[PDB]
RNA sequence: GUAGG
């Protein structure tokens, strides 16, 4: 009687009828988020959802044939109870019986299922998103930097700051047009290098290692350009990041606007991060050899 | 799109090929670019031989206007507008005002 | 010449936040930056770098060198 | 004899049994299944040896166990008596080349039957193409190299159980009777202190009511269980009685809403159980559970009985209880006890053969249906075996096997070790097995009984840890699937030289010493105290004469993997476990060098791999050239083998063979005539011999890091080739066929300078990034042009035509020179796919040298990325001069605990100097000079088998003995240090360094790979967050965890940005690069997209989802 | 404290120490709610879980009333139960399980105000937390009279 | 989870033997396996912490409220002597002391104060046995929880800031070592459930 | 952004939704590979699909948007429309 | 699917 009481109030406080419970029309999705898109070599794609809408609407379509003619109750109760069962695949395939393997090698992925789990909507795609001007590489241990400067390799730090180097290029006047300057730093020219030594300066990267368990795994630092392709990395934070170097990645992300820069410059800057906050000792001291 | 893409977790046929219907944003800032590049020079000649190039070509709408078609609002003849025309191109394909819209193409 | 070149402490005791330090700093480098990119129109509301600039820069450490030498000030509303 | 270069030897005890066909494992399933010559060849080999094989063919074992087909009149049948193969069409080579599935054709006598007509006809019938496995072990499917591994399941049979029940307070004993592919059944006695069956765990049931329904009577089922009150106090508790009555019980308890019927619960069962097709035991099955059960003899062949039936119950009653010793039922006296399901005795592996052959008897089951139905379909008369048989199951099932299937897997082709090391892996993931959620601590754990059947080291050490495992060294398989391994035959405290085949369960009987104990003189035990094993792992010795088997070798329990690391014995199980990994990882470089240090087996884990090219005849070679060596043999043979060159490996490296023997030099028959990838002179080498020293410098090799001369960059010591092929295909599309040519539109010149004129780039011209290898245009896009475009064209006077550029580029970050490019066309004799036209593959190859951040790593586990490559001045250099050419960290040593490395060092310079000793009359001295090993020549190669390795004493000696190299002195300390001066300062350190040679491997985690960064490209479809993946262009994925990382610092516009403006917002991205070019500030940021998809999505669950305002409705 | 102590016995064992605010953080949020008895006067449910601030704003409301305040216990329940029963349902759904947290807020018609940060983050708004807060945000920067005096 | 009766009589340097190394790697293996679960458990514990905690926020810069939370500052006082608690450092250091403290008549502790080595010291050589710690459970506020109830963080070494993020520090602090913990009991014993 | 109400959804909130109904399984032509009429992916329910190209190609222009041609019923406007409308199949 | 972390 309690469980009752509570949701027939909650019926009785709210303004919807109960007559919701049973419905009556289906909605679609708009088709773009079920895109049928066009592959090369003459086949096809398409999501599963077409298939559970293509199936509910031929039940429904036969359903109505057999209801226009005289038709008998046994036949016409068989195709009401597949249309149940078409609907309710619709909105869960797998909650009853047996889920909808359709090729016959994997369930149908119907609308509930996008919404829920490790690769739901809500946990891939609502708050861990990808995110561009980024980059990533291995690791190796640089002892002549300061505690706010790491190395970037050349390549990383041009794909990193490509408008910014096309804005300066066309400014210094050593490329005529926003187009010719794409074409000369796609070229790679030693003019486009000495540009973008000029750029990167005064301009905090936050470097991040993947498991990140605290706060201390993004942390903020000035690059400065280097040859090879291996990021270089200031031994006494390594041991903040939990960062070993038998093969190791990191990713290293850039902010752009006034705000993002400013609060990496303040806050995540790798030399205001002495103590470790869960016991306030002392993490940026390690001792391996020194 | 849902298959496993031969992977039993993480992963789906359905996140591994690239759209088109996406604009790049490169392409379109230089297609920004040259529209204004292109005023610009358009505004460096006469005002009148601005419009009348800008009516004939459509840099105002999408669909271009025929010669006589330029000749109501205007005013002027089918001829005439042909030969302000002919002498408008005569004076863009000048070296002068051809660099800066040359790397557009 | 660096990130770091500022010292902290100067400005955050000016401030009296870390959070207020950086929304203010970034205001004023976003109105320095808008200054160079205004380009001519010549608004009157806008005003100019108080302190020397370089041929080269990024406006945010021109406002943080403000900041440190204390020539602005804020007031919230 | 001169199978192997020379090599000194540190073993202490003589092997008596060589190592067999390392590759035996899948060649002889394969053969069985065919049941070709050779197969038939090892039968009769084994049977007048007396050794137990099987005489029946697989595929042949398949094809007669589907009986003639009978319809409901049983008028007609169809035998399939024999079948055939015949050359296949393709060569090997060819096939890879073209892209065609290496098979052979398959023909089969099918004799139809018919006793209306009284007539026999017969016709041979091709049944499909049959892949076919090469002389290495490989199925080369598409042209890539597939391979399959064997896989461990729990073999069929009867098992029993006793937990504990903490509710009950009292123990729980349960059975189960697991088939090999009928319904399983379950038998628990005293879950509330009676007894019930599991009949597929339909309900909950007795077995008084089972009993009833069988034949056995009450009065005989009481006579036979009346000294048991367990079963006396089920069976008085039941009140049904009568066969019928308890028949129709379990039937509508089975199958309600119907009501029961006494043939169709007969039929039922009798399907269930007793028919031959739906629960068909296995031979395996059958032969264990005869002696599990203790009957004696029962039928060879054939699903259960209830004899066994009753047997199994007696079995489980005793177990419960509390005898432990028990007349067997219908059988001799036996041990009653519960049986752990781990203990490899229960542990059986299908080989290639038998998974093969179930799959095309599921084909063959699905051919039979469809032939039945069409025998239902069919008139008399109109009936011939090349019409009613249909191809497409078998066919079907059997490339469906060979492709997108678990056990089929990607050949790994980093070096010969890699090959092997994927041929002899066991895999107990798979279908019908242990997959990878159903994992528990138990099994994954290693058990007493892998022993010389499977090695405990070496298992990936990822997530899958313990569900994959190398075989044994000397392991061998049994005809029926279980693993037996060899053991010398001791009788009466001597040493008889037979060896015995003894399989899992056999070894538990009796008690095994241990070859490392020491044995006299004589053939008796030096030691009457000895260590051995005995049941149960158990490992308490007993001395005197009593132990009647012993360990082969020393190195029976560890793999070829584990066996090539040296001083084995000194290294932890964790860092051998390591190096191990690591050794199937390494790349050939440009020029291979063989182990100075390192055990004496690499030579044949060499030339058992296929990669070697050895000859097949004995005979004598008349000219030499690298593209080809040809050969004649006495008999008048001439034979010519071809060695491959610069060809792409299934990873992406060079497969280059060199050339070994000279012009006039004899040949025995199997000698190595080239070397593959990553060997020398037949043996082993995956890696270079350097010197090392170490000491810490400067913190340049700080937390593993290395440091290394510029010596290695300078002589291409550490460098690799690494080949890159690229394909195009000119498809056709529905406005018309695209076209491969040199006139590209709208291009420069220069760019189309290396393009012929067909449009194909030529071979060597050097390519860089963003360069036009082929010239590939699409047909036509409809084009509306724009007013900016139409204007810029006229003022210029170009067309844009309706051709479009599509041609294949370099990808970027990519260098290389071509040397290979290869066209198929559609009108030419080639066959491609449908629908294109020309296919064009195009291979780039480079040469990558060490470089920073490139990784590094030894045999011990020890590894580091490359972190300063410092001129050759800088580096420490020896009193002599000689620079080190690689620094190691010491403080990983103790910490890590692997000291083996160390020791290497010392014997790798050792083997570096050579050392003579003569009379010198020490023990160690005696034992090098009965070895043999007491006179050396410096560089000569030294073994040290992975058990009978060098101890210490030897090395110490040896140091103080090393041969003068210079000046009459000798440059290390017998404590094994050298004084080394600096480079930099100038001044000596202030004490000695320890200083040697030691084995080094650049693993394939180079850095080219790993580098990636992007400003802007592609775009999801769905959602339109940026797609991930260095190969389209992906950006770093900003995790939950890294959110959270963010917002402890209170930074929440970082966040705005990474969340709107960076992604997942289309109409701000424009802008925000927009700003940025021209060079204001960055714009405020809207709502994102995939909110709107999820709300939309909501919405269509008939859910309402509003966004509003305080203030009504709201602004978006 | 016991709980405290626990835990803190439980950790230092290897040797990792924390301090003692950071497990008082979660112990306080376990023991937020209540389990209301007798729900005479209170109108609503017996016997169910509530929050404590709801409670004290009931029994002031009903002592105000002139009715009698329905009694109330601690509850201690596990970090799990507690996340599911947020007010907030876009939160609620976000965390692991999702199907039934959204059909009962979809029958009970509940209104998720958007304070919090789960819910702001998926929003792509600012979270409430630092340089993000209201007071932070709102100040205008001005260079003084005698700066712009000195050019 | 078992013990043999006969140990390894070797070292690594000496060189383990045949069954010896075996028996090894019967540990080996279980260590590494679990190694792989803890990672789990703990990133599974570490996100269900953040979640439950993330609300809670510093808003507001001091209580209204008196009430405080008594901790022993000094325990284990041998015989005629005072001594300090062993982990003093994790239950008393960085708190605010509410209320003032006189034992010889005069302040020594003034109120709204942080606790350090010198402080704690002096008090405890007065020969105090226990204070009046303020503390986030028994603080009132009406927005959240006050800072100065919440006494200074850790990576900072000052007061807390007003709206810093202490329940998702909180949390990562609490699962960071998770997967350090790594220890289990080394023999059941033969006894389940005790 | 101030809240996000959430509650039962009646059969007139899904008319009120769609802008059309579903009547056939159809997709696209297998020859022109372009979609049918009324079924999914029908133009005249969700929108066009290309940027204002109608179906019948009385109207291929960007100019003149906003507009409706007879022959099809297309409405010409952006592509991305097509994300967001919706419509609905009766029972 | 398998490697590296
Ligand atoms: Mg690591
Ligand atoms: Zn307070
Ligand atoms: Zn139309």
């Amino acid at each position: 009687a309690l469980k009752r009481l509570k949701v027939v109030s909650a019926f009785l406080q709210t303004s919807n009828s109960p007559k919701g419970m049973v419905l009556d029309c289906v909605p679609v999705i708009p088709p773009d988020l079920r895109p049928m898109v066009q592959l090369d070599g003459g086949r096809f794609a398409t999501s599963d959802l077409n298939d559970l809408y293509r199936r509910v609407i031929n039940r429904n379509n036969r359903l109505k044939r057999l209801l226009d003619l005289g038709a008998p109750e046994i036949i016409v109760n068989n195709e009401k109870r597949m249309l149940q069962e078409a609907v309710d695949a619709l909105f869960d395939n797998g909650r009853r019986g047996r889920p909808v393997t359709g090729p016959g090698n994997r369930p149908l992925k119907s609308l509930s299922d996008m919404l829920k789990g490790k690769q739901g909507r809500f946990r891939q795609n609502l708050l861990g998103k990808r995110v561009d001007y980024s980059a990533r590489s291995v690791i190796v241990v640089g002892p002549q930097l300061k505690l706010h400067q790491c190395g970037l390799p050349k390549a990383m730090a041009l794909e990193l700051f490509k408008p910014f180097v096309m804005k300066r290029l066309v400014d210094l006047n050593h490329a005529q047009n926003i187009k010719s300057a794409k074409r000369m730093v796609e070229r790679g020219r030693t003019v486009v290098y000495d540009v973008l030594e000029e750029v990167i300066a005064e301009h905090p990267v936050l470097l991040n290692r993947a498991p990140t368990l605290h706060r201390l795994g993004i942390q903020a630092f000035e690059p400065q350009l280097v040859e090879g392709k291996a990021i270089q990395i200031h031994p006494l934070v390594c041991t903040a990041f939990n960062a070993d170097f038998d093969g190791d990645q990191m990713a290293v992300h850039l902010p752009l606007s006034a705000e993002a820069q400013a609060e990496a410059r303040i806050l995540m800057l790798s030399s205001n991060n002495i103590l470790k906050p869960a016991d306030g000792r002392p993490v940026t001291m390690p001792t391996q050899d020194m | 799109l849902h298959t496993p893409l031969g992977e039993d977790g993480d992963s789906e046929f359905g996140d591994l090929i690239e759209d088109s219907e996406a604009v790049v944003p490169a392409d379109a800032v230089s297609f920004t670019l040259l529209q204004e590049q292109l005023h610009s020079v358009l505004d460096t000649l006469s005002e009148r031989e601005a419009g009348v190039v800008s009516m004939r070509f459509g840099l105002t709408d999408g669909q271009p206007k025929t010669l006589d078609e330029i000749g109501k609002v205007y005013g002027v003849t089918r001829e005439r507008i042909r030969q302000i025309e002919s002498k408008t191109m005569s004076k863009l394909r000048h070296p002068s005002r051809s660099q800066v819209l040359r790397d557009y193409l | 010449e660096g990130i770091i070149n500022p010292p902290i402490d100067e400005l955050l005791e000016a401030t009296d936040s870390k959070y207020s330090l950086v929304i203010y700093a970034a205001k004023r480098a976003r109105q320095i930056n808008a200054y160079y990119s205004q380009l001519g129109e010549g608004l009157l509301e806008y005003v100019g770098p108080l302190v020397d600039t370089h041929v080269h820069e990024k406006p945010l450490s021109i406002a943080l060198r403000e900041i440190n030498a204390g020539l602005l000030t804020s007031e919230a509303i | 004899a001169s199978t192997a270069p020379l090599r000194i030897s540190f073993a202490k005890i003589k092997e008596p049994l060589e190592v067999p066909n390392l590759l035996a494992l899948q060649t002889e399933s394969f053969d069985w299944l065919l049941g070709n010559d050779a197969w038939k060849a090892r039968v009769e080999s084994a049977l007048e040896s007396g050794q137990d094989v099987p005489t029946k063919s697989g595929l042949e074992e398949i094809f007669e166990e589907i009986s003639p087909i009978e319809d409901f009149s049983g008028s007609m049948s169809l035998t399939f008596r024999d079948h055939r193969f015949e050359p296949p069409k393709n060569s090997i080579d060819e096939c890879k080349d073209r892209d065609f599935t290496y098979a052979a054709p398959l023909f089969v006598t099918a004799e139809f039957t018919n006793n209306e007509t009284g007539e026999i006809k017969s016709q041979t019938v091709f049944m499909g193409d049959f892949p076919l496995m090469t002389n290495k072990g490989t199925f080369v499917i598409n042209g890539t190299e597939r391979v399959v591994v064997s896989q461990l399941v729990r073999s069929p049979g009867v098992y029993f159980d006793s937990s504990i029940d903490k509710t009950s307070d009292k123990d729980i004993f349960s059975a189960k009777i697991i088939p090999s592919r009928g319904a399983w059944l379950e038998m628990e006695i005293d879950k509330r202190d009676m007894v019930g069956v599991r009949i597929d765990r339909k309900r909950k049931q007795s077995v008084t009511v089972l009993l009833k329904a069988l034949g056995w009577t009450t009065e005989q089922i009481l006579e036979e269980f009346g000294e048991y009150e367990s079963m006396r106090a089920t069976l008085e508790k039941d009140h049904t009685q009568g066969q019928d009555d308890a028949l129709l019980d379990i039937y509508r308890k089975l199958r309600p809403g119907e009501p029961p019927t006494r043939e169709a619960a007969q039929t039922l069962l009798e399907n269930l159980y007793f028919n031959p097709k739906r629960y068909d035991l296995a031979k395996v099955g059958r032969y264990k559970v005869n002696k599990k059960l203790g009957a004696d003899e029962p039928l060879d062949a054939g699903v259960l009985t209830t004899d066994d039936v009753i047997a199994t119950i007696k079995y489980l009653v005793k177990l419960h209880a509390g005898e432990t010793e028990t007349v067997g039922e219908s059988g001799r006296e036996i041990v009653v006890e519960t049986d752990d399901i781990d203990h490899f005795g229960n542990r059986r592996i299908r080989n290639v053969g038998e998974l093969i052959q179930n799959q095309v008897r599921t084909g063959l089951a699905r051919m039979e249906r469809v032939v039945r139905e069409r025998m239902t379909t069919q008139d008399v008369e109109a009936i011939t075996p090349q019409t009613l048989i249909n191809i497409r199951p078998v066919v079907a099932s059997i490339k469906e096997f060979f492709g997108t299937s678990q056990l089929s897997q990607f050949m790994d082709q980093n070096n010969p070790l890699s090959g092997l090391t994927h041929k002899r892996r066991l895999n107990a993931l798979g279908p019908g097995g242990l997959s990878r959620e159903r994992a528990g601590f138990e099994v994954r754990d290693v058990h007493p009984s892998h022993y010389g059947r499977m090695c405990p080291i070496e298992t990936p050490e990822g997530p899958n840890i313990g569900l994959i495992g190398s075989l044994a060294s000397y392991g061998r398989i049994n005809p029926f699937g279980f693993i037996e391994t060899p053991y010398r035959k001791v009788v009466e405290g001597q040493v008889t030289d037979d060896v015995d085949y003894l399989t899992a369960d056999e070894e538990d009987r009796f008690v095994i010493a241990q070859a490392n104990a020491a044995l006299g003189d004589d053939m008796r035990f030096a030691e009457a105290r000895v260590l051995v094993r005995r049941r149960g792992g158990e490992v308490d010795y007993v001395p005197g004469d009593d132990v009647d088997y012993m360990d082969v070798s020393p190195r029976q329990m560890v793999s070829v993997a584990t066996a090539m690391i040296p001083f084995l014995e000194h290294d932890d199980a964790n860092r051998a476990l390591m190096g191990a990994n690591m050794m199937r990882q390494a790349v050939p470089l440009i020029k291979s060098e063989s182990p100075l240090v390192g055990t004496g087996m690499e030579y044949r884990s060499a030339a058992d791999a296929g990669d070697v090219v050895k000859a097949e005849k004995a005979g004598v070679v008349q000219e030499v050239s690298a593209d080809y060596i040809t050969t004649t043999n006495d008999d008048g043979t001439y034979i010519t083998y071809r060695l491959a060159k610069f060809s792409r490996s299934n990873q992406g490296t060079s497969v280059n063979q060199k050339v070994i023997v000279a012009e006039g030099d004899r040949i025995i028959e199997g000698q190595v005539l080239a070397d593959g990838p990553a060997t020398e002179n037949g043996e082993m080498a995956l890696g270079k011999n350097l010197l090392v020293a170490f000491m810490p410098w400067e913190g340049h090799n700080y937390e593993d890091a290395i440091i290394l001369s510029q010596r290695l960059v300078q002589d291409d010591v550490l460098s690799s080739i690494h080949i890159e092929e690229h394909e195009v295909d000119a498809r056709d599309t529905k406005l018309g066929p695209e076209e491969i040519t040199r006139d590209i539109p709208n291009v420069s010149e220069e760019v189309l300078a290396d393009l012929d004129e067909r449009g194909i780039i030529r071979i060597g011209a050097e390519v860089v990034a963003g360069d036009i290898l082929v010239g590939k245009v699409t047909p036509k896009g409809e084009t509306e042009l724009t007013p900016e475009e139409r204007l810029l064209r006229a003022i210029f006077g170009e067309k844009a035509r309706e051709v479009r550029d599509t041609s294949l580029k370099v990808p970027h970050g990519e260098i290389g020179k071509v040397i290979g490019v290869r066209v198929f066309d559609r009108e030419e004799g080639d066959e491609l796919p449908p629908g294109v036209n020309q296919l064009v593959r195009v291979y780039v190859a480079q040469k990558r040298k060490i470089t920073d951040g490139d990784k590094l790593a030894g045999r011990h586990g020890n590894k580091g990325v490359i972190s300063k490559i410092n001129p050759i001045e800088d580096m420490p250099f020896l009193e002599d001069g000689t620079p080190v050419d690689i620094i190691l960290n010491p403080l990983a040593v103790p910490s890590r605990m692997n000291p083996g490395q160390v020791l290497e060092i010392h014997l790798g310079w050792l083997a570096s100097r050579g050392w003579d000793v003569s009379g010198l009359a020490e023990e160690w001295a005696q034992r090098l000079q009965v070895i043999g090993a007491d006179k050396v020549e410096p560089g000569t190669n030294v073994a040290t088998p992975v058990f009978d390795g060098a101890r210490e004493d030897e090395l110490a000696g040896l140091l103080q003995h090393t041969i003068p190299n210079r000046d009459g002195e000798r440059m290390v300390l017998p404590s094994g240090k050298a004084r080394l001066f600096d480079g930099r300062s100038g001044e000596p350190f202030p004490e000695p360094i320890s200083v040697g040679y030691m084995y080094i491997l650049k693993l394939h985690h180079l850095v080219d790979d790993k580098l990636h960064a992007r400003s802007t490209g592609p775009y999801s479809m769905i959602t339109q967050q940026p797609l991930g993946g260095k190969a389209q262009f992906g950006g770093q994925r900003f995790g939950e965890m890294e959110v959270w990382a963010l917002e402890a610092y209170g930074a929440a516009y970082a966040l705005q940005e990474l969340l709107t403006i960076k992604s997942d917002d289309v109409t701000g991205r424009v802008k925000v690069y927009e700003a940025i070019v021209k060079g204001e500030n960055i714009p405020e940021p809207g709502i994102p997209e995939s909110f709107k998809v999820l709300i939309k999505e909501m919405q269509s669950l008939c859910l309402n989802v509003e966004v509003l305002s305080s203030d009504g409705m709201s602004i978006e | 404290v016991h709980l405290v102590g626990e835990v803190q016995k439980v950790y230092n064992s290897q040797g990792v120490s924390i301090h003692d605010k950071h497990i008082e953080i979660i112990i306080r949020q376990m023991l937020r709610r209540v389990t209301i008895i007798e729900s005479g006067d209170a109108e609503l449910l017996p016997g169910e879980l509530v929050e404590r601030t709801k409670f004290e704003t009931e029994n002031r409301r009903v002592v105000q009333e002139g009715g009698h305040p329905a009694s109330g216990r601690p509850q201690l329940m596990g970090i799990t139960k507690a996340s599911l029963a947020t007010e907030s349902w876009l939160s609620a759904a976000s965390f692991q399980e999702t199907t039934r947290v959204l059909t009962d807020a979809a029958i009970n018609a509940k209104s998720d105000s958007l304070i919090g940060l789960k819910e702001n983050v998926i929003i792509g708004k600012l979270i409430p937390a630092g340089t993000g807060l209201s007071r932070y945000r709102n100040i205008r920067v001005e260079p003084t009279e005698e700066a712009k005096a000195a050019m | 989870n078992e013990t043999i009766p006969r140990p390894i009589k070797a070292s690594f340097r000496e060189g383990l033997s045949v069954l010896e190394y075996f028996i090894s790697t019967h540990g080996a293996r279980k260590g590494l396996a679990d190694t792989a679960l803890r990672t789990a458990d703990s990133g599974y514990l570490t996100r269900r912490l953040v979640d439950v905690s993330q609300d809670v926020i510093i808003r507001e810069e001091d209580c209204g409220t008196e009430r405080g939370l008594k901790l022993p500052i000094a325990t284990r006082d041998a015989d005629g002597t005072l001594r300090k608690a062993e982990d003093v450092e994790t239950s008393v250091y960085a708190r605010m002391l509410a209320e003032d403290v006189v034992i010889d008549g005069k302040v020594i502790a003034p109120a709204n104060v942080d606790l350090g080595d010198v402080l704690i010291d002096a008090l405890v050589a007065h020969g105090v046995e226990e204070v009046k710690t303020r503390s986030i459970l028994t603080c009132e506020s009406q927005v959240g929880t006050c800072a100065m109830c919440y006494g200074r963080s850790l990576a900072t070494g000052k007061l807390v800031d007003i709206g810093e993020a202490v329940g998702i520090i909180a949390a990562q602090s609490i699962g960071e070592p998770g997967t350090q913990l790594t220890m289990r009991t080394f023999h059941t014993g033969g006894v389940a459930g005790d | 952004f101030d809240e996000l109400r959430i509650g039962l959804a009646t059969a007139d909130d899904i008319r009120q939704w769609s802008h059309g109904e579903v009547k056939k399984p159809e997709t696209i032509n297998y020859r022109t590979l372009k979609p049918e009429k009324d079924g999914l992916f029908c133009e005249k329910i969700f929108g066009p699909t290309r940027d204002w190209e109608c179906y019948c190609g009385k109207y291929k222009r960007v100019r003149f948007k906003g507009i409706i041609c007879e022959r099809c019923g297309v409405e010409v406007t952006r592509a991305k429309v097509r994300r967001e409308r919706m419509g609905h199949i009766e029972l």
